[PDB]
Parts: C-alpha cells; structure tokens; sequence
C-alpha cells in the first residue's frame, strides 16, 4: 500500500455504507437417515480366490507286469591258454 | 532337432495363408511327437 499526502486514502470505508440485506441465517439442518434393507449374506462371481495354474507339469500313473522268461544261445566252448 | 513344446496350450500355432479358398476347404493336419506316460521295478516268479 501507498498514501499519498495531500490526496490520502480515505481511512476507511466509512458509514454510508448500504446493508443491503438480513439474510445471513443459514438454518441448522435437522435429519434422521436410516439405511435399512435386508442384505442377504452372499454375491455371485465368476471367480474369487483361484490361483489359476499358468501351465502344469505333466504328471502319470504307473504299471509294471510280467514275468522272467527267455530263449538262449550260448558261445561255444574253446581251448583254455594258460593257467 | 528343437521340437515345438508350448508349455501353455496354443502358445504355437501352424499358420496358413490362403490366396483361394473353394467350397468345402480345410486342412488336414498330421503331427508326429513325443510326450511321456510311467515307470517302477518289481517282478517275481517262483516255481
């Protein structure tokens, strides 16, 4: 701010002022709110909680079964060297 | 020498772009591969 002397600012806004209205009041707001239907304890989805396998292991069963059976040819017998 | 193995389904695909296409077309699709079962070891016979 500047004052400048000898044409001050006036030292106020003085009385001449027009109070051009009462309305002033906000009225208190007064209210009861009650948000009440009955819920029903559960919700469709397609899918909650699954931890979904990004790709799986190959996994098996097992067998086994037979017997000890077999057809055989032997070397020929031969002359011993030493010993 | 390096098989095709996805491990997810559809990872790889064989592709075909048709120039023509007829009435009743499709491909007949022939595939020769490897893929595992199971084993264990025990046997017995007495006679």
């Amino acid at each position: 701010a500047l004052i400048n002397p000898q044409f001050p600012y006036a030292g106020p806004v003085p009385i001449p002022g027009p109070a051009p209205t009462e309305t002033m009041p906000l009225l208190n707001y007064r209210v009861e709110g009650r948000i009440a239907g009955i819920q029903q304890a559960r919700q469709f989805m397609p899918f909650l909680q699954g931890p979904h396998r990004a790709v799986a292991e190959q996994t098996y069963h097992a067998i086994g079964t037979g017997i000890q059976m077999g057809q055989t040819f032997n070397q020929p017998l031969i002359n011993t060297q030493e010993g | 020498d390096k098989p095709i193995y996805t491990l997810q389904y559809g990872n790889v695909g064989f592709v075909v772009n048709p120039k023509t296409v007829n009435q009743n077309a499709r491909l007949l699709m022939g595939y020769e591969y490897f893929t595992s079962r199971t084993e264990l070891v025990n046997a017995g016979t007495i006679s």
